[PDB]
């Protein structure tokens, strides 16, 4: 089976399906930031 | 009706990845997390009290065409949004709402105030901006309540002239459809955050049927990792050198391809386990983007007060996030200030 790794930057979107609405939007580039 | 609904979401879908593009010259190469709808939410509420050029300027500014939807149909769309969005949905916790703060002495239009209050889900509370410390914990810890705990110190300098302030909040808290198995997250493994960095990270790995695709065209890889109820994440793997690219393609009709592309399949998967946050100084950002009237000396909202009172001075944003084995929270807030005009 096909191996994704989300082991680098990526972009994240948290969409409701009923209204169609992006809830959050965000890019992680380095997950331990604080 | 659901025509105007899609309309809505589609248009408030275009300016959060055109302001998405703003943020990556604000703060390039850097974490981005905001949630637009709760932006859009706060300014449409802004633009109910506004008329004229103010009123105007604030939905081209969110994207609208006025010939395309009329003021009137944006209004009652976006009440339609919060109201839907709102509705109990088991086992998904999604909570949209405002709450708006006048100064003691405002003379507010009840036209507005019952507007706001049942088609807006608002909250309005009588302060006394006189003592303004006071006024900024109050306000704070509203905000901190109504996101459970999750958006703490939205507001960290609050103008001495302070008359007015408008909060949007929104907290979201569901499970994976499928959740993770933590004796199978890998504690410490590495993710790339530049060429020659890496950072460690808990590494959570399953393997299951999910929703993706290799966009071919803007080559990245899309999964669908699905809410137990009515929602959905999307994680979006751009190939190597090729996040710029993705990031300038961005938009509605995007989603609107990958809905008709995603094919449900078998993916050995593996996710990293963290938090974010974010915050935004949009004061200007929101002028570069065309609101210009509101802030000035001639700001119309004549819809708001009885003396037109009121201009804005300020706005911000923060956000947070949270994945892991369970699921995800996350949650928002959208802060806008007004002084004396
Ligand atoms: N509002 S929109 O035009 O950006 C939009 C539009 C649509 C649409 O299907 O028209 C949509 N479908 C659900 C979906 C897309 C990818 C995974 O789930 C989602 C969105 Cl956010
Ligand atoms: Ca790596
Ligand atoms: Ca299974
Ligand atoms: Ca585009
Ligand atoms: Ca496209």
């Amino acid at each position: 089976h096909p191996i994704i790794q989300i082991d680098r930057s990526f972009m994240l979107l948290i969409l409701e399906r009923s209204t169609r609405s992006i809830l959050f939007l965000g890019k992680v580039v380095n997950p331990t930031e604080a | 009706p659901n025509a105007t609904l899609y309309k809505m979401s589609s248009i408030n879908a275009d300016f959060a990845f055109n302001l998405y593009r703003r943020f990556t010259v604000e703060t390039p190469d850097k974490n981005i997390f905001f949630s637009p709808v709760s932006i859009s939410a706060a300014l449409v509420m802004l633009s109910f009290g506004a008329c004229c050029s103010t009123q105007t300027e604030i939905v081209e500014t969110l994207g609208f065409n006025l010939t395309d939807t009329p003021m009137v149909e944006i209004q009652h769309g976006f009440q339609h949004l919060i109201c839907s969005l709102n509705f109990p949905k088991k086992e998904l916790e999604l909570q949209i709402g405002n709450a708006l703060f006048i100064g003691k002495h405002l003379k507010p239009l009840a036209k507005f105030l019952n507007d706001v209050k049942t088609l807006y889900e608002t909250e309005v509370f009588s302060t006394d901006f006189s003592n303004i410390s006071a006024a900024k914990q109050e306000i704070n810890s509203h905000v901190e309540m109504q996101t459970k705990g999750k958006v703490v110190g939205l507001i960290q300098d609050l103008k001495p002239n302070t008359i007015m302030v408008l909060v949007n909040y929104i907290h979201f808290k569901a499970q994976w459809a499928n959740p993770f198995d933590p004796s199978k997250t890998e504690d410490s493994s590495s993710f790339l955050i530049d060429k020659t960095t890496t950072v460690q990270v808990p590494m959570m790995h399953q393997m299951e049927q999910y929703y993706h695709l290799v966009d071919m065209e803007l080559n990245c890889t899309v999964l669908q990792m699905d809410y137990s109820k009515n929602a959905l994440a999307l994680f979006v793997l751009p190939k190597e050198g090729q996040m710029e690219s993705v990031e300038a393609a961005m938009s509605s009709k995007t989603l609107k391809k990958w809905n008709r592309l995603l094919q449900k399949g078998w993916v050995d998967l593996f996710v990293p386990k963290f938090s974010i946050s974010a915050t935004y100084d949009l004061g200007a950002t929101l002028l570069k983007m065309g609101i210009q009237h509101a802030y000035s000396e001639n700001a119309d909202f004549s819809g708001l007060t009885e003396d037109n009172g009121l201009k804005l001075s300020n706005a911000a944003h923060k956000a947070v996030l949270h994945i892991g084995e369970k699921g995800t929270e996350a949650a928002g807030a959208m802060f806008l200030e007004a002084i004396p005009r």
